């Protein structure tokens, strides 16, 4: 529905899912696509890696597992 | 306050506040602050000298949010009023404004027609 | 960086990813990789040195012995990491005749004509 907002869910194992997915979200939040949030599954990046996926990334809120 | 607003689907910045940043000189007055319905907000700025409004945003009908966008620098003296249409949806907390794209460059090109052409205004034309 | 994090990543999709670096991205990969390794070896020298504490007297012998057993696990894949980088490393540099056999000059039409 218009308005409506989903969240995508990268695996912090996969550094290829990263390597593309991650650019992939910049591209896409630039462009204003609906991504309310992103979450990094089956780890946690550590302060200077998370610092560039606040800040760069125009999400709303992180989810972290 | 809400911090994007949406374009059909796409979230698009909320113009609103881009608008309403505050700089010197602008001025803004609030008329009916404590009843929704007929609340009328009123930005005015210098223009050539003497202090003019820009823009007045208020409610048409009951979920038309019209920011009525203002140039007094016209042709021919009468200022000429940019209809910017918003829907207010308040179920989708998250996004409640959504911008109305129908008839949206129309509308637009109904303003910049009565700034530069002098002619009757109609749009269907061959441009071959 | 997102490779060598101190925990185990599948080997094909850090293969893939190592393609499409900065050579100094590969240096500061190789140097935490490294730093990883240095850290399992200086955990199991710990943990080399409380079993042969308790090996020289059998309830927490086998909890030693499974810490142990994982950290060559993980090393594994430390050592297959750095492999990868090796192989990326080694892609980067690479990027008089008078029989009348050729010109039949008996005939007057041969010469040039």
């Amino acid at each position: 529905e218009k308005g409506s907002t989903f969240g995508i869910n990268l695996i912090y194992v996969n550094p290829f899912m990263l390597q593309w997915g991650i650019p992939l979200i910049k591209e896409l939040r630039s462009k204003g696509y609906p991504i309310q949030f992103l979450t990094i599954g089956a780890g946690v990046p550590s302060l200077e890696v998370a610092s560039e996926y606040i800040e760069t990334l125009g999400l709303k809120y992180l989810g972290l597992k | 306050l809400c911090s994007f607003i949406t374009q059909d689907k796409m979230f698009v910045s909320n113009p609103i506040r881009k608008v309403f940043k505050p700089s010197q000189g602008m001025v803004v007055e609030i008329s009916n602050g404590n009843t929704s319905s007929k609340t009328v907000v009123t930005l005015s700025e210098p223009v050539q000298g003497e202090l003019k409004p820009t823009v007045i945003l208020k409610l048409l009908k009951e979920n038309i949010i019209q920011m009525e966008m203002i140039e007094n620098r016209t042709m021919d003296g009468k200022p000429v009023s940019l209809p910017l249409l918003y829907n207010f949806n308040p179920d989708n907390g998250f996004a409640p404004i959504s911008e109305v794209m129908e008839d949206r460059n129309q509308r637009i090109k109904e303003m910049y027609w009565k700034l530069w052409i002098d002619e009757p205004f109609n749009l269907d034309f061959d441009p071959r | 960086s997102a490779g060598g994090i101190r925990r185990p990543i599948q080997i094909e999709e850090f293969k893939t990813a190592i393609s499409g670096m900065s050579d100094m991205e590969l240096a500061q990969i190789k140097t935490e990789i490294e730093n990883s390794i240095n850290h399992l070896q200086r955990s199991n020298a710990r943990l080399g040195k409380y079993i042969a504490k308790l090996e020289g007297a059998s309830g927490d012998l086998a909890l030693y012995k499974d810490s142990v057993r994982e950290n060559e696990i993980v090393l594994n894949n430390y050592n297959e990491r750095v492999d990868a980088l090796e192989q990326e490393t080694v892609y980067r540099k690479t990027g008089v005749d008078m029989d009348n056999s050729n010109v039949d000059v008996v005939t007057p039409n041969s010469i040039f004509i």
